[PDB]
RNA sequence: AAGUUUGAAAAGCACUUUGGAAAGAGAGUGAAAUAGAACCUGAAGUCGUGACAAAGACAAUGGAAGUACCUCCAUUUCAAC
RNA sequence: UGAAAUGAGCGGAGUAUUUGAGCUGCGCACGGCGGCCGCACGCACUGGUUUCUUCUCCGUGAUGCUCCAUGUUGGCGAUGGAAAUGGGGUGCCCCCACCCGUCUUGAAACACGGACCAAGGAGUCAAACAGACGCGCAAGGGAGGAGAUAUGGUUGCCAGUACUUCUCUCGUACUGAAAGGGAGAUGCAAAAUGCAUCUGUGGUGUGCACACGUCAAAUCCGUUUGAUUUGCCCAACACC
RNA sequence: UGCAAGGCCGGAAAGAAAAGAAUUAGAGGCACCAAGUGGGCCUUCUUCGGUAAGCGGAGCAGGCGAUGCGGAAUGAACCGC
RNA sequence: UAAGCCCAAUUAGUGAUUGCCCAUUAUUCCUUUGGUAAGGGCGGAAACAAAGGAGAAAGUGUAGCCCUUCCGAUGUAGAUGUGGCCUGGAGGUUAGGACGAAGCUUAUGGCGUGAGCCUAAGAUGGACCGGCCUCUAGUGCAGAUCUUGGUUGGCGUA
């Protein structure tokens, strides 16, 4: 019949079933509710910038916006013939392969570094859309130095170990609104790996205003990217 | 003494019995039940063995060695045989006895030998009617002592 | 064995290791130790300091049998000492008498501390040796 | 170029959406051998045999956009003694 | 024939290759070799006075843990 | 016997690897040798030549070293050498080597098939 | 198409197998395998890697190095406590210039004739490897330790003995010849002692 | 694009899509727009006054 | 330079026929005669012949993918399959 | 082709859940005028209304360590000088395609060697040294040359194997041109060879494991896996 | 009791706040033994001699050499990769 | 009424922001190979004759223990690795051969990324010889105005 040990590692693996599934109900609810919480604020917000800018229209005023604190970038050129400044840069953002793509905070010091490697790469200001196209369909994690597509919250949990980051949403809103863990979590992520734009580029050697494509091109950047996406 | 796993290191690479022809490392030892060179299956090397072996009349015999009779080689392995329609559950139960990590391919080897001797006895009733109508010019037969 | 060289691995490089631009000539630096001054300034300076000049008097006909002096120190007298002689040994009691030249040796250095107290007897010692030696209880006879 | 695909114009095609609308439909190429070899009903049409084989393919995407087709043969790559020769557009398999 | 007297083309890409390596940091080989000598002699007669303390230290734990 | 049935087998390439402009030299094999010329077309990839082994072309390993019946090839001299491939029937078949006279043939051939040893060189029958 | 320049650099040298044919090597290697695998102990894992190494690496130590390290650790070692086993993963040779020692379990791969007669005159035990495992599978309660390798003649004669701040030994079978140029001040300049780093 | 690995990332993603239809529906629409349109034109000639 | 290394044994091709002869065609010895004499095996290269594939002039060769035709080859199937 | 279907998708059960959009309460926030007047409908009450919109809950471990084995409808296959598939040949079509080796910044070169084939043809052996790795012993290691005797035997195996050196050599100690001198620790101390003891890292900084706890995370609740405090610190590095 | 230097004992430690207030496909150090190479050429930009040169000579950096592939009809180096 | 030049666009003041073709590039899928590789399984769970099967090795490296998962793959000179291939001998160990051994021939197939290995057929041969572990070397040819031998177009030509 069954031996000892065989039985002890029944009653064990029946214990661990009966916990993991209770773990994926609580970390369904938990996610259940962090995404509602994320998108009833994501909303409040739009509705107060329309409200504000109706009010400076009003009266004869203007509404500044607030200057985007996160950007998007992604490499439009080969890894052939880059100065070594250059060089460095690209490696220190992760961009180390064409259309590679990756999430930065918009402050003074990625601002002058972004600066100096303009021809290599299109940026712009990512929108809600773009971010969560980019975490669901083209998010990867480091998980043990490993390119682990991210396909359950549980990995997620497990790869952060912080209790604000459990679930893809946590992710979302800690890129697009460059929370506390905005750093842990665009590290803890594999550098995104994006397709050629479908339908092409404009021309990789003129900067966007010149009618190409290297610059800053601000919001437009989210058409370029839903067709690399 | 000298133990099992210092045993196979030492003839691991260079033994009569590993047969290296093309790319396969077979083994022609008598108490392997599979023919795979591996330390398991050895049964000329570990201290305990039993090898599932045919007998005459379609009967099986297995073939053990216990340990107890190691160092006198013609007391090393008893025979037991197994009348025939023996069932190889029974036979896997008696290698088992002995070592429960060979009770799967001693089944398997069990009804493959009982598979053997219904499909010999087939080819030889074929192969004799064909000898029926054959002249047969020269015939030799062995004499008695 | 030939079968181990790089020989059998080059079969087919065409080269054996020596390039095609440099190749594989018989001399291009000179035979043996050939432009120690010139040339090969450099590795003799930092590998062989010293290499070059004279230095001390002469020796014409130089015997080392008349020189023949090796030494051991106290802390390894214990190798000339046998093991129930080493045991049974105390200061005040029966030593036991070490024949220094006997066993190769001709003086008595003073290194470390003396484990085993005994008898030495040798033809030279230091005087750190033979203070630390009557210290521990034990002697050395001067022998010729 | 590369030969596992293959381009055809069809007559009255002269449209991306008519290429389109041809997308999926089966393409048979008819030749002749210079013997009568096996065919599909050998033993039960007997009037089919014949030195005329056939090759037979899909149409893949549109081409451009006049009209022209990319075409992929079953296996095998189609013939270049094809090029310039006529080739069979059914309208099977039928979405309509 | 003439030749090439001098350049220094490829010399930054292999001093990179394994890079420039950081200097050696403050706290490893401070030797105080050829400073000002009566500063030296002073430290030292103030280290071995330490190495006397410590080891009378070491002695007090000794005796302190087996008097406990 | 019938072969274990394995993945579909599919090679890479077909065509052998054969050495360059062999069929311009009568002396020079077919046999393949690394071009080393510094002007080499060969080594150096022109799209027009032909190409050179590389680890890319390696056999899916579930499918490597069978044989188109199915099997895998293993040497056999004599009758003894049969009993190795009795519980491995379905893996391995049984080439008698070319040296086995006739004699010593009919005898392996007739304890194969009472074996139900599938032989790849044992000629007729079944 | 990915720019990874320098990454073979970051590439060391792993060796994950013995260059020793020496079967108990091997046998050693394998359970020490399975207990690194099995046992989150980091003891067994630093036994295996120093099993994997080759001769040179595990370098002998002498008795009285066990005897000395082992009294630094019996002070401030509770009394009620028992002493550690000395694990060392290389030879132990005797030491003729300490002829007392406490009674040691000492651990090796293998001991010296005297080494072994010294430490079971003393009191104490040679362990074998094995015997370790079967009394501390984990490691608890040992002492690991390793041989001295800075003061072997290999080592002595690494680098340029003629640049400044070097004193190592030239590679000389006559010790007479090479001292006057570079090695004496009156020879026209001689190799400075001291370089600052 | 795929419903299993879009829900199981987003639990949430039921209710939003849910939200979407109402917002796509016709007569839903045309309230709203006219609903929005007569309150932020009030609010506006309010404010101004 | 050159192994006289035919064959177990000369049993070293009697005899007939054409040919001036050399030889040929038969016959015979031999287990073998493309074992016939400085003769065991008899390679490559080159050449002859019969059959077949065709093929302008793209020097030829070569790659990749098909197809026509052939295949003394390798497998698998032939029936509730 | 269900040999594990994880499904908003396959089952079971409920007519509901709660998303958003409309309308709207209180306070705050925001705007204007400087407390009021406005609030486009922002935040908290996870506010109210359901007028429109919407699927809502549960659900199966592996007692499968691994690999391989499962539909439908026709055609072709009924032992055939068969069918089929895969290999080979030869020709053709479309496309692609400079002559090899070499020196050279640069070769298809109007740079050199290149009619064919067979056989042959080029990092070897010895000695000194050193480094890596494998062995054996280790404060010791090892010969060598010779001896004896199994063998004072045997055609030959056997020119091998077996055995022994108060020796020799390298090392355990360096240094000075030489004369010739020659290295432990601690304590008390301050003697131009100080004295006492001998279970001992000369000291400091950084430093595996181990021991002691203390934290955080994940836990099948047994633990593991990352710190990190203290002690000892092995090996190493640095300063004395 | 001040200063200088070695220590010892305690304290406090956003482990480095907020102001745009870094980032990293960031294992840092340490050796040992060796090979080829030591004729270079081209280019953006800067530059010297020369009337100039597909000339001679330098600086920063990319290339070719050592490298094909896709483009500029063709071209070591141009564009893309 | 460009198929030229300078500007613009993407099916056109219609109702929004991807005309089309081509890469050894990007994304993705399959397979190979190597990692500074990352993990799981390995105490045979129980049962099971013939007239669901087989395997499961504590392992650098093989036909790789087995499975899962990531990442990288070009390269002269040059380095290194390879239970990587091949040749003549030596210790071993297993075989084979007059019912045909080595040599030789091939539209003669199979296996291997390859060096190569194996089978088949000789209407070839007529006596030796294969595999595996280890030891050993006079151990691999396409070219050196290479050596020797033979052949050869020029040529039935001068
Ligand atoms: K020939
Ligand atoms: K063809
Ligand atoms: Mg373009
Ligand atoms: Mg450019
Ligand atoms: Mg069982
Ligand atoms: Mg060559
Ligand atoms: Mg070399
Ligand atoms: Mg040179
Ligand atoms: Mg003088
Ligand atoms: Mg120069
Ligand atoms: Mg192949
Ligand atoms: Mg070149
Ligand atoms: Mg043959
Ligand atoms: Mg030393
Ligand atoms: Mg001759
Ligand atoms: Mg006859
Ligand atoms: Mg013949
Ligand atoms: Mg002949
Ligand atoms: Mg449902
Ligand atoms: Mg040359
Ligand atoms: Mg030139
Ligand atoms: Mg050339
Ligand atoms: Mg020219
Ligand atoms: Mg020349
Ligand atoms: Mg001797
Ligand atoms: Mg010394
Ligand atoms: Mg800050
Ligand atoms: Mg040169
Ligand atoms: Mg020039
Ligand atoms: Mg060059
Ligand atoms: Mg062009
Ligand atoms: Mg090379
Ligand atoms: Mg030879
Ligand atoms: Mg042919
Ligand atoms: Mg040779
Ligand atoms: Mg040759
Ligand atoms: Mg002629
Ligand atoms: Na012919
Ligand atoms: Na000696």
């Amino acid at each position: 019949k069954r031996a000892a040990f065989k039985q002890q590692q029944t009653e064990s693996f029946k214990k661990a079933v009966v916990a993991r599934k209770a773990a994926k109900a609580a970390l369904k609810k938990t996610a259940y509710l962090r995404a509602r919480k994320y998108s009833r604020e994501y909303r409040g917000a739009e509705k107060k910038l329309v409200t504000l800018r109706r009010q400076a229209a009003s009266h004869g005023n203007y509404y500044l916006e607030a200057k985007p604190k996160v950007a998007v970038v992604t490499r439009i050129r080969g890894i052939a013939k880059v100065n070594p400044k250059q060089r460095k840069i690209l490696q220190l953002l992760r961009l180390r392969q064409i259309f590679n793509t990756v999430f930065v905070k918009m402050n003074k010091p990625m601002e002058n570094m972004l600066r100096a490697v303009e021809p290599y790469i299109a940026y712009g200001y990512p929108s809600l859309a773009t971010v969560r196209a980019m975490v669901y369909k083209r998010g990867y994690l480091k998980i043990n130095g490993q390119r682990v597509k991210i396909t359950d919250n549980q990995m997620i949990k497990d790869k952060y170990n912080n209790v604000d980051i459990v679930c893809a949403e946590d992710m979302v809103n800690q890129i697009y609104t460059c929370g506390k863990h905005f750093r842990t979590v665009t590290h803890g992520m594999w550098p995104f790996k994006l397709a050629p734009p479908a339908g092409g580029m404009r021309q990789k050697r003129r900067h966007f205003v010149e009618g190409g494509d290297y610059g800053n091109r601000d919001t437009l950047i989210n058409r370029f990217l839903a067709r690399m996406i | 003494s000298h133990s099992v796993d210092l045993q196979w290191v030492l003839v691991r690479q260079n033994s009569r019995f590993l047969q290296k022809r093309g790319g396969i490392r077979m083994s022609n030892d008598p108490f392997n039940n599979n023919g795979n060179w591996t330390k398991r299956h050895c049964g000329f090397l570990n201290e305990k063995a039993a090898v599932v072996k045919p007998a005459k009349g379609g009967a099986i015999c297995v073939t053990v060695k216990d340990g107890s009779s190691n160092n006198k080689p013609r007391q090393t392995y008893k025979k037991t045989v197994h009348a025939a329609g023996v069932r190889a559950s029974d036979v896997s139960r008696a290698v088992a006895a002995v070592r429960p990590d060979l009770a799967d391919v001693s089944f398997r080897r069990a009804r493959r030998m009982a598979c053997i001797a219904s499909r010999t006895a087939k080819v030889a009733a074929a192969r004799k009617a064909r000898s029926e109508k054959i002249k047969f010019s020269r015939k030799s037969a062995r004499a008695k002592r | 064995p030939t079968r181990f060289k790089k020989c059998r691995h080059q079969r087919g490089s065409t080269f054996c290791g020596y390039g095609r631009v440099g190749k594989h000539r018989k001399h291009e630096s000179g035979r043996g130790n050939a432009g120690g001054m010139h040339h090969h300034r450099i590795n003799f300076d930092k590998y062989h300091p010293g290499y070059f000049g004279k230095l001390g008097m002469d020796h014409y006909h130089r015997k080392k049998n008349p020189m023949w002096k090796p030494t051991i120190n106290l802390n390894n007298l214990s190798r000339l000492i046998a093991a129930e002689e080493a045991a049974k040994a105390a200061k005040g009691g029966t030593l036991p008498v070490v024949d220094l030249q006997s066993s190769g040796y001709a003086k008595l250095l003073g290194n470390g501390h003396i484990q085993v107290p005994c008898i030495v007897k040798a033809r030279y010692v230091s005087k750190l040796a033979d203070k630390k030696i009557r210290k521990a209880g034990g002697a050395v006879v001067l022998q010729a | 170029q590369t030969k596992q695909t293959a381009l055809v114009r069809v007559e009255n095609v002269n449209t991306r959406e008519d290429a389109t609308w041809y997308v999926g439909k089966r393409v048979c190429y008819v030749y002749h051998g210079k013997k009568v070899k096996r065919c599909v009903r050998w033993s039960k049409a007997p009037a089919r045999r014949s030195t005329t084989r056939a090759l037979w393919g899909r149409v893949t995407r549109p081409h451009g956009n006049a009209g022209m087709m990319r075409v992929k043969f079953n296996g095998a790559s189609v013939p270049a003694s094809a090029i310039g020769r006529r080739i069979r557009v059914y309208l099977y398999p039928s979405q309509i | 024939a003439k030749s090439k007297n001098h350049t220094n083309h490829n010399q930054s890409s292999k001093n990179h290759r394994n890079g420039i390596k950081g200097p050696v940091p403050l706290h490893l080989h401070n030797s105080k070799r050829g400073s000002w000598l009566p500063a030296l002699v002073n430290a030292r007669r103030v280290r071995k006075h330490n190495q006397k303390a410590a080891l009378k230290k070491r002695r007090e734990r000794i005796a302190a843990f087996a008097a406990k | 016997v019938k072969p274990t049935v394995s993945k579909a087998i599919v090679k890479k390439r077909t065509k052998r690897f054969t050495r360059h402009r062999y069929e311009l030299f009568p002396q020079l094999s077919s046999s393949w040798r690394k071009p080393r010329g510094e002007d080499s077309p060969v080594r150096r990839r022109y799209k027009g030549q032909k190409a050179m082994p590389n680890k890319g072309y390696g056999s899916d390993r579930a499918t490597k070293y069978i044989t188109p019946s199915g099997f895998r090839n293993f040497p056999i001299n004599n009758v003894e050498d049969l009993y190795m491939l009795v519980m491995q029937n379905r893996k391995y078949a049984g080439v008698i080597s070319h040296t086995v006279g006739a004699r010593k043939r009919k005898a392996i051939v007739r304890k194969a098939m009472e074996l139900d040893v599938r032989l790849a060189n044992g000629n007729a029958k079944l | 198409g990915v720019d990874l320049t320098g990454i073979s650099k970051k590439s060391r040298v792993i060796r994950h197998h013995t260059y020793s044919t020496n079967p108990y090597i091997k046998l050693l290697i394998k359970l020490y395998k399975f207990l690194a695998k099995r046992t989150s102990s980091g003891f067994n894992k630093v036994v295996y890697q120093r099993l994997i190494k080759s001769r040179s690496n595990r370098a002998p130590i002498s008795l009285s190095r066990i005897a000395v390290v082992m009294k630094r650790k019996a002070v401030f070692t509770a009394k009620s406590k028992a002493a550690p086993i000395a694990v060392v993963v290389g030879d132990v040779l005797d030491d003729v210039r300490m002829a007392r020692i406490p009674a040691m379990r000492v651990c090796a791969l293998r001991f010296s004739k005297s080494a072994r007669q010294s430490i079971v005159a003393a009191g104490g035990e040679c362990l074998t490897f094995d015997q370790l495992a079967m009394i501390a599978p984990t490691g608890k309660n040992t002492y690991l330790l390793r041989g001295r390798k800075s003061g072997r003649e290999s080592v002595r004669h690494f680098g340029a003995s003629g640049v400044p701040g070097s004193h190592s030994k030239p590679y000389a079978t006559n010790r007479g010849k090479e001292t006057k140029r570079g090695r004496r001040t009156g020879r026209s300049y001689k190799r400075k002692a001291f370089r600052h780093v | 694009k795929n419903r299993r690995l879009r829900l199981r990332l987003n639990p949430y993603v039921k209710r939003e899509t849910a939200a979407a239809k109402g917002m796509r529906n016709v007569a839903n629409r045309d309230a709203r727009r006219k609903a929005k349109l007569a309150r932020v034109t009030k609010a506006k000639k309010a404010a101004t006054k």
